[PDB]
């Protein structure tokens, strides 16, 4: 039970779910895309990109965090802050 | 902790009233007290009556289970409003509607329950009979008086 | 009595005259040895009192708290002995002889054969108590509180001082023993109700009732913590050992003067408990549960049924032992935390289980959970107002939720929940510390296996 | 807008931090460095003393002394011999059947 | 409305709030997946016909009522995870989160168990009160007059530095202990 | 593996 | 159109509903501005002395200890009497004393007129 | 003789050594819990030899062995009382209990306060069999104070989260209004029968006990989470789940039912308190299996249902047929700890996952949880000769066939739908459909720990009605004849409301959007009854507990 993140895990499983978005092409998007200026995503995509984090992941990111997450490498570093990554 | 850190008397004065906002902390405009009735609350601020539990669970806070800080002052019931206890949140539902719902609701069914004891049902029988004299050495009665024959016949 | 009185004092030239290291080895050692020494009293007979000489004399109310006194003294002295350490040695020889002196005076106030020698003990008792929670009280702040000792005096001591005067020039005697079969009838008059006014009010003031309890949430907190455990312990219980011994005189005019005060207790207690929902203050909250359990002593002693009797004296030693353990919690963490705010340090048993543990105990002690000596005691005198009137069963169970209530927020509030982040001082308990909440706790838990030692003269 | 230089430089620093301290909560292959210190037991312990116990205590010390342990006497049948008298019960009056 | 760095909330960020808000309590409205991944669609068109207003009085009155609408139809018992306040496992184990002061009063017989995990502990505490008077004097000029103005504190500027008030984060208690 | 130090208070008094 | 939400003394209006949030004047920002001033200042003296490794006890919060001395201290030395305060500990105070008394009083001479004219069933009451 | 009393003592000082052992303490255990579970296995071993030699005879007995006080005219002894609910509650108990342990094995394996859990556990288990064996009303006040602590400390074993302890006082509340009662009656009996005895009150059996028969009823309301002290019962889901299986669902719950149970030869005398106890049942059965229709907690629905399940055994003790209500018991007690161990191991596996929005797809995924989770809600509606066939549909052929308050039968019914309703409704949210739990799957039931305690729980949950109502004698006369549809009344009104909520289910893959109901929003919002009485009474107690009681009267004018 309750298996271990990693940072190659959550790294992995972000962009998983970012090459299941149909806004972003799979082969533009890498870990340092921003999503309004490099993605060219709306911030009604960017909470919709976080609310799929919280889908995907089974926690809540709150807004005051949400509205500034702006890249996949922004995820991995707040999962990696709210998981306790690489003991 | 001194003593013109403490309570004192009702302000009366706008400049009493700016020296207990600097002692208490807070803005001057937010910065009531209690009306001076004589009920003996003194200079505290009264703050607006809001539950502990209405607050932003995701702030970071000093006190994160009071969800409080250091050096608000708090509210004077605080003891009261914490979240083992009294709260104040809003409601899906408007506060008189479900009042009303619930008296409605509990009174129809004490009604229904008197209705359905004024009205019982049961089943097309006779009464159930038991032999020697309705059971009556069984029920205590006693050995040396004798009661009326209780007969019962076939059908 | 003598064989108790004697090493009692002997324990004077034993803390004077002990090494400056050794004065609470000592003094706790030979006061464990004369605690040991107070199970003599138990030769208790059905029909006869133990009496001693002309002077002393024991049944089986002053018995238990003779036993609770003398071993009231080695837990004052285990509890009061961190806080004094950096206090000057002959200061230090000085609380100890106020407390040896207290002791004293206690052991020949509930013996005392005639009522003025009583009187004399009950009202010599104050002085030692006096000079001990305001000598170490730590702050004495008692504007208001002067004011109502000099109510205490009036409407209390002195006129109990004139009536009982009054009975020693009618009766001619104040022993008890010949006031057992030299009793008249108390009719109605207006002298025989100021008469019982000037009997009772003391002891009214000394329990104390609703209304009158506006002394003890100060006493107790502005009190080191010996002066507390011996309040709450012990001289609460003078009250209601009085008006045990003075209700004798007070028939039948007491079937129509206990109805007033009976009411000032059994609302009372519906309002102290609900007081202890609302207090900042963990050892104010305590002395509101005080007042709050000798409420339904009071009323047990004025429907003077024999189950109301057996019901309040198992209340008396229950609550002395549980509320005396309940202040030694409250300065267990008063020690860390150096204020007494209830909000302050939270979530304690994160830290100190074991201690959680002891206030889970003195919690359920203090809500009454059976077959506690707690509940034989409040179940006691639920039973007999039962039979007094069959409406008070309300007003007993109300308290009875109420009482729960504040006895498990005390639990939850102080020991459970988040801990306070800026307090770090929160060390692990002391051996001392885990000791005076067993010797509280443990003759409180045996003393379910044989209630019978305290369940009173009537048992 | 997401966060200012100055807050995703905090971050990172105290992201570091924070992995060399989780990190370095890890455990060494010696700790604990720990200080140097019959099939059916549990039957004989647990049940067969404690039968054997409460075997005496209620022989020799509750039985001894009266209406401790009562019980309800056995329920006596038309047709039934009894053991301390010999006695057999008759049985019943013979059934006005009804099949 | 209460918010550490901002004092106040953006019509931007009211926005986005209150689209997140009507997206989570109509999914719990809306429990299956391709059903409320329909309506969600429905939604988003909803919330993007007026994406495009320039009128901010009138982007208030929209917003206001759009309030009204998600209140008219909100769940009474919404989906909230589990380690989300309000939710089932919400602080369940903040009752094993003891904080690191307590191993300072450990017994040394006990702290000679873990030889290696104190003897690191010492030279992070030595970290910690060498960083502590340089973050203080570096707080103390930096900070206007007045005091700060908002919650957010700096970073680590010099090389070799620490970022100020640092230890209560770093050595926080894990989540899970 | 990965073994994890579990903060407690000092259990021994 | 829709149902208005009715706020209540124990149901609160939302802060989304209320209208008074959804001010832009700068007079608001001001006064926004000067609570998240106060609140950084007193979040700031506060971590400063959290975070010092030299202090090793209590960080006393003079908010706290202000309430315990108003929720104790603060009672009697601002006290009136006047009509409000009397009335109030005459409602409170020998109302309920004077209700139970009437209603205890007239229970016993109940049972005790049952008890003298041989009704009350007493039969197995010898415990008392 | 010397077998029955003898080991009828055996069980319960052996459920008392371990408490011995974990207070005796100086090294770290060699399994502890398996040791507490050992124990009550042979704890049941050992009580199923006098329930066997009951069966043979009907030998019930008294074991007054311990002479502990005399007030007077009262001789407060140490008292068992063997009789037929006795033999027939502490196997089902033990085998309950025995069967939570080894979930517990698996499901509380995390947490580094295992052996103070089992020692919790097993302090609940002693407090109970004193409650259910106790002779006179004081020892029967022990064991009931005693399993009320230890729900508090139970609900409260997550300490730190603010819920749990909010939860755990409000179980105390509602149980102390209930013990209002309890002592109401005790104080009864002392002034006018002399006696806390059972036997001396059944033997005087007093005529106007109305009094003592209203406080018992308010002491399983406060005890049995009847209507108007009910809520702590759902609130009481924020403990762990064997908590929650053992003592909130089968063992705890049902000590206000085995309370009048317990005095039935003084309901069976008095019409009025039937009539009280038959209006209360069916209110209680009515209200919340209508709050369990429209929740998403898994816990909060499994909570209601048994809820409503001791509301059917207060009306089936209100028609004046307490073994029945006992049957329903020594019934219930299976498939409702079987449903909580399911639901717990669905939650488990779904990493601490409850709400039933965010589950499905778990047919193939969890298969032997899904079978016993199907037999436990089978068993629940009343499907055919099932253990819950044995009680529950007699209930109802004696609620049809008697004189009966009306409109108590028809919410009665309805109820009985309702248990279908959300039965299928668990079956459906939970188990059928596509999943909607988060991607990371780890889903896994493959411990012999977690298997086998639902095993044995499922051959119970098959098998236990059938051998236990044939191996129970009569102590009423079942009435057996009745037209056919009044004969076919449970089954029908059973799958009419499995077809109503299959309607229901099915509505809900359409592609629309309602508004909600006021009847959604009733039942929602649990009659609005935890919405305002938990803010109302507080607040007018503690602003009285403030202005008036400390700062008006006893700080300025007294
Ligand atoms: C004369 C000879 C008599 C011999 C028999 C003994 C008679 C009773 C004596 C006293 C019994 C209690 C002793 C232990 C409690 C105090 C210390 C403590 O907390 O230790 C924890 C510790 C175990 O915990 P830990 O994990 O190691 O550390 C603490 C944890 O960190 C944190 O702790 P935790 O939270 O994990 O666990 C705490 C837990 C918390 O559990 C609870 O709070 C649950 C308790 C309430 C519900 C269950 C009980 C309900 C009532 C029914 C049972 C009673 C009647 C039964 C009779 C039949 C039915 C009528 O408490 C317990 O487990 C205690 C078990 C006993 C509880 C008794 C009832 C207390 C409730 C309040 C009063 C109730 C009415 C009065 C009862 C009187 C009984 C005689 O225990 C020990 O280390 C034991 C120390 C030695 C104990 C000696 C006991 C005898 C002392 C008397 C000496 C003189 C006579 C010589 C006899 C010597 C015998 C060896
Ligand atoms: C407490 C509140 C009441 C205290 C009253 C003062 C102490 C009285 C002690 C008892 C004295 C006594 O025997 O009273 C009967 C005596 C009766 O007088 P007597 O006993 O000398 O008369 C001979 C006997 N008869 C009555 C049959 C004729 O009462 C008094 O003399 C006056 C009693 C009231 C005292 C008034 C002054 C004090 C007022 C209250 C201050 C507080
Ligand atoms: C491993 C532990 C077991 C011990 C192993 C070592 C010894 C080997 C076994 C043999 C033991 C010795 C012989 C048997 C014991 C002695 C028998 C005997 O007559 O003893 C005298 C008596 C019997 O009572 P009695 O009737 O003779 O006298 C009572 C005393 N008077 C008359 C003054 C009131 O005492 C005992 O037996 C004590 C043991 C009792 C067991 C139960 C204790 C429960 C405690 C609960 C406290 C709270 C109660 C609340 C509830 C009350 C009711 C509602
Ligand atoms: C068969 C006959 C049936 C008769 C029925 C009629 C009689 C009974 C009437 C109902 C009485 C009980 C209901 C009222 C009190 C309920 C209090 C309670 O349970 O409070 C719970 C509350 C927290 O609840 P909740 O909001 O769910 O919390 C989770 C999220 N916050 O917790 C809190 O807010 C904490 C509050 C702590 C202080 C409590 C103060 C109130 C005390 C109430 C005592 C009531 C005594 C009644 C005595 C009756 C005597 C006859
Ligand atoms: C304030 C602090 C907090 C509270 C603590 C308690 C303080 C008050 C203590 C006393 C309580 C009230 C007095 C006791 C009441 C007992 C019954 C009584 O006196 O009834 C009122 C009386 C009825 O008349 P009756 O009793 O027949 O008088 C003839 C007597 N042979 O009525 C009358 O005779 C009319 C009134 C006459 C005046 C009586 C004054 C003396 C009593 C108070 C002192
Ligand atoms: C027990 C006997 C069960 C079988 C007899 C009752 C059959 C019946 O009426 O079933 C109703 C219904 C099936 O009909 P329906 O769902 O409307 O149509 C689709 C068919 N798969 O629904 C069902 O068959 C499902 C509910 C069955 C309840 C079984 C437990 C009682």
């Amino acid at each position: 039970d309750a298996p271990p993140l990693t940072l190659e895990g959550i790294k992995d499983r972000v962009l998983y779910v970012l090459k299941l978005y149909d806004k972003i092409d799979p082969e533009k998007l890498s870990v340092n895309s921003h999503f309004m200026k490099d993605l060219g995503l709306d911030s009604l995509d960017q909470v919709e990109i976080i609310m799929a984090m919280e889908d995907e992941f089974g926690f809540e990111i709150p807004d005051i965090d949400a509205e500034k997450l702006m890249c996949p490498q922004e995820i991995v570093d707040y999962i990696a802050d709210k998981k306790d990554v690489y003991e | 902790i001194t003593k013109d850190m403490l309570p004192g008397p009702y302000p009366k004065t706008p400049e009493e009233r700016a020296a207990a906002a600097k002692k208490y902390n807070m803005r001057v405009e937010d910065y009531e007290p209690y009306p001076d009735d004589g009920m003996g609350y003194g200079d505290y601020p009264k703050l607006p009556d809001r539950s502990q539990q209405e607050r932003d669970p995701w702030y970071d806070w000093d006190h994160p289970d009071l969800r409080l800080n250091w050096g608000e002052p708090m509210h004077w019931d605080l003891d009261m409003y914490i979240r083992n206890r009294v709260d104040t949140s809003p409601t899906p539902v408007n506060w008189n509607l479900m009042c009303k719902h619930l008296f409605g609701f509990v009174a129809f069914m004490l009604f229904m329950f008197w209705v359905g004891e004024t009205y019982p049902t049961y089943q097309p029988v006779g009464p159930k009979q038991y032999p020697y004299n309705n059971l009556y050495l069984e029920r205590g009665g006693d050995p040396n008086k004798e009661p009326e024959p209780v007969v019962h016949y076939e059908i | 009595m003598l064989k108790y009185i004697i090493p009692t004092m002997m324990l004077m030239p034993l803390t004077w005259l002990s090494k400056n290291s050794m004065i609470w080895i000592n003094t706790t050692l030979h006061s464990l040895l004369i605690s040991l020494t107070s199970l003599l009293l138990l030769n208790q007979f059905g029909d006869n009192s133990l009496n001693f000489s002309l002077t002393f004399f024991s049944d089986s109310l002053s018995t238990p708290l003779l036993i609770l006194t003398m071993w009231l003294l080695p837990l004052m002295l285990m509890a009061s002995q961190h806080h004094l350490s950096k206090e000057n040695l002959a200061r230090k020889k000085l609380f100890i002889s106020m407390l040896i002196l207290l002791q004293l005076f206690l052991i020949m106030t509930f013996t005392a054969t005639e009522l003025i020698f009583f009187y004399i003990m009950f009202e010599a008792t104050l002085v030692p108590t006096l000079i001990i929670i305001t000598r170490w009280g730590n702050q004495t702040e008692r504007l208001n509180a002067g004011l109502y000792f000099l109510f205490y005096t009036l409407a209390g001591s002195l006129p109990l001082l004139v009536a009982l005067i009054y009975i020693q020039n009618t009766m001619g005697s104040l022993n008890f023993l010949i006031l057992q079969y030299w009793v008249q009838p108390m009719p109605n008059s207006w002298s025989n109700t100021f008469m019982w006014l000037a009997c009772m009010m003391a002891f009214m003031v000394k329990m104390p009732l609703y209304g009158l309890h506006l002394w003890l949430p100060k006493a107790h907190v502005e009190a080191p913590i010996a002066g507390s455990m011996v309040l709450a312990a012990i001289l609460l219980k003078l009250g209601g050992y009085g008006m045990m011994r003075i209700t004798l005189l007070l028939n039948p005019i007491t079937d129509f003067m206990a109805y007033p005060f009976i009411m000032l207790s059994l609302w009372g207690m519906i309002m102290t408990s609900s007081i202890c929902l609302r207090q900042t203050d963990l050892k104010s909250l305590i002395a509101y549960s005080s007042v709050s359990h000798m409420a339904l002593v009071i009323v047990a002693i004025l429907i003077q049924t024999p189950w109301s009797y057996m019901g309040a004296t198992a209340l008396m030693i229950a609550h002395g032992l549980t509320s005396s353990m309940l202040f030694c919690l409250a300065n267990s963490n008063y020690e860390r935390v150096h204020s007494r705010t209830m909000i302050l340090a939270r979530g304690l048993q994160t830290l100190l289980p074991l201690m959680a543990a002891w206030w889970l105990l003195a919690s359920l002690t203090n809500l009454a959970l059976p077959p506690s000596i707690n509940l034989i005691g409040e179940l006691f005198v639920v039973m007999s107002t039962f039979s007094w009137s069959n409406i008070t069963i309300i007003l007993m169970g109300l308290n009875m939720v109420i009482t729960a209530l504040y006895s498990l927020y005390m639990l939850i509030t102080t020991q459970r929940g988040k801990h306070t982040h800026h307090i770090n001082n929160i060390l692990p308990s002391f051996t001392r510390e885990n000791a005076l909440m067993s010797l509280h706790m443990l003759p409180l838990l045996l003393l379910s296996l044989n209630p019978k030692i305290i369940l009173g003269p009537l048992y | 807008s997401g966060y200012t230089p100055d807050e995703k430089l905090r971050l990172q620093q105290l992201r570091e931090l924070r992995r060399r301290w989780l990190k370095d909560q890890e455990l060494s292959p010696r700790e604990p460095v720990l200080p140097p210190r019959r099939h059916s037991i549990f039957a004989f312990t647990h049940v067969l003393i404690p039968v054997w116990i409460i075997h005496y205590y209620l022989k020799y010390h509750v039985t001894t002394k009266p209406y401790t342990i009562v019980e309800k006497k056995p329920r006596i049948f038309p047709g039934d011999t009894i053991l301390e008298t010999g006695e057999v019960i008759p049985p019943m009056k013979e059934f006005p059947d009804q099949h | 409305a209460f918010l550490p760095s901002a004092a106040y909330l953006t019509h931007q960020q009211k926005v986005l709030q209150l689209y997140k808000r009507a997206l989570r309590h109509l999914e719990s409205r809306c429990v299956h997946r391709d059903k409320y991944r329909y309506f969600a669609c429905l939604l988003r068109a909803r919330f993007d016909e007026h994406k495009n207003e320039k009128d901010m009085v009138k982007a208030t009155q929209l917003l206001r009522e759009a309030e009204k609408e998600f209140w008219h139809g909100q769940h009474p018992q919404p989906y909230i995870f589990p380690e989300s306040p309000g939710g089932t496992s919400y602080e369940r184990y903040e009752c094993y989160k003891v904080p690191e002061w307590c191993l300072d009063d450990w017994h040394p017989s006990e702290k000679a168990m873990y030889p290696d995990y104190f003897a690191k502990r010492e030279q992070w505490k030595k970290l910690r009160r060498e960083s502590w008077e340089r973050e203080v004097k570096q707080l103390q000029e930096e900070t206007p007059v007045g005091g700060p103005r908002t919650e957010a504190l700096p970073p680590a500027r010099k090389q070799g530095d620490l970022p100020p008030l640092w230890w209560h984060i770093v050595t926080r208690p894990r989540e899970r202990p | 593996g990965k073994r994890l130090f579990i903060i407690k208070p000092s259990g021994f008094y | 159109s829709f149902p208005k939400y009715e706020p209540s003394r124990l149901a609160s209006l939302p802060t989304t509903l209320d209208p008074a949030e959804y001010d832009i004047s700068s007079e608001t920002r001001k006064a926004q501005a000067e609570r998240l001033a106060i609140r950084s200042r007193l979040k700031r003296e506060y971590q400063l002395q959290y975070n010092d490794p030299s202090r090793r006890g209590v960080v006393e919060d003079p908010a706290l200890i202000r309430w315990t001395c108003a929720r104790s201290a603060n009672v009697y030395p601002n006290f009136r009497p006047n009509t409000k305060t009397s009335l109030l500990g005459a409602l409170f105070g020998i109302g309920p004393l004077i209700f139970w008394y009437y209603v205890f009083k007239t229970d016993r001479d109940r049972k005790e007129k049952l008890i003298q004219e041989g009704k009350l069933d007493r039969t197995f009451n010898i415990s008392y | 003789m010397n077998l029955f009393s003898s080991l009828t003592l055996v069980t319960l000082i052996l459920l008392t050594m371990p408490i011995a052992a974990i207070n005796f303490n100086t090294h770290k255990f060699t399994n502890y819990p398996l040791y507490v579970k050992t124990t009550i296995s042979c704890a049941f071993i050992t009580s199923m030899i006098p329930t066997m030699m009951f069966i043979h005879t009907g030998q019930e007995m008294i074991i007054s062995n311990w002479h502990w006080l005399t007030i007077q005219t009262l001789k407060l002894s140490l008292s068992f009382k063997m009789d037929f609910f006795s033999m027939m509650f502490v196997p089902v108990a033990l085998f309950v209990t025995w069967s939570i342990m080894e979930f517990s094995m698996w499901y509380m394996h995390s947490d580094p306060n295992i052996n103070q859990f089992f020692k919790y556990l097993l302090l609940f288990l002693i407090t109970m069999l004193i409650l259910v064996t106790a002779n006179n009303l004081f020892q029967l006040f022990i064991g009931w104070e005693g399993v009320g602590i230890m729900s508090f400390l139970l609900i409260g074993w997550w300490y730190g989260r603010t819920d749990a302890n909010t939860a755990a006082l409000q179980a105390i509340l509602y149980n102390r209004i209930g013990d209002i009662g309890f002592i109401l009656a005790m104080a009864w009996f002392l002034i006018n029968l002399n006696t806390w005895d059972l036997q001396q009150i059944f033997m005087l059996n007093p005529n106007d006990s109305n009094l003592p028969l209203m406080g018992l009823i308010l002491a399983a309301t406060g005890k049995s989470a009847q209507f108007g002290l009910h809520p702590w019962l759902p609130s009481a889901m924020e403990g762990p789940t064997p908590v929650s299986a053992l003592l909130h669902s089968s063992t705890m719950v049902v000590a206000g039912i085995f309370l009048l149970i317990r005095f039935y030869p003084l309901t069976e005398n008095n019409k009025f308190g039937q009539s009280i106890m038959l209006c209360l049942g069916a209110m209680t059965t009515l209200f919340t299996a209508m709050c369990a229709l429209t929740q998403n907690d898994i816990k909060k629905i499994i909570a209601f249902s048994t809820s409503s399940q001791l509301g059917l055994m207060m009306v089936t003790i209100g028609i004046n047929q307490p073994h029945l209500a006992f049957l329903h018991i020594c019934t219930h007690a299976f498939f409702k700890a079987m449903l909580f161990m399911c639901s717990g191991s669905i939650i488990h596996s779904l990493n601490d996952e409850q709400d039933i929005r965010k589950m499905g797809g778990l047919f193939k995924a969890m298969p032997f949880t899904t079978t016993a989770l199907i037999i436990g809600s089978l068993a629940l509606t009343g499907m055919p000769f099932l253990t819950g066939f044995y009680s529950k549909d007699l209930i109802i052929e004696s609620a049809n066939t008697s004189y009966t308050n009306a409109w108590a039968l028809l919410m009665t019914l309805v109820a009985t739908s309702f248990t279908a309703i959300y039965s299928t409704r668990i079956i459906f949210f939970a188990l059928l459909g596509q999943p909607r739990f988060p991607t990371l799957i780890n889903i896994n039931e493959n411990n012999p720990f977690l298997i086998n305690s639902i095993k044995r729980l499922l051959i119970g949950s098959l098998f236990a009605g059938f051998i236990i109502s044939n191996n129970i004698p009569p102590m009423t006369i079942p009435q057996m004849t009745m037209p056919h549809y009044l004969k076919m009344t449970a089954l029908t009104v059973t799958i009419l409301g499995f077809i109503l909520a299959l309607e229901i289910s099915n509505t809900t893959h359409y592609l629309k959007f309602n508004y909600p109901s006021n009847t959604f929003k009733f039942s929602n919002l649990l009659g609005y009854y935890p919405t305002i009485m938990h803010r109302l009474t507080p607040y007018m107690n503690l602003t009285m507990s403030q202005k008036s009681a400390s700062s008006l009267l006893d700080l300025i004018w007294l």
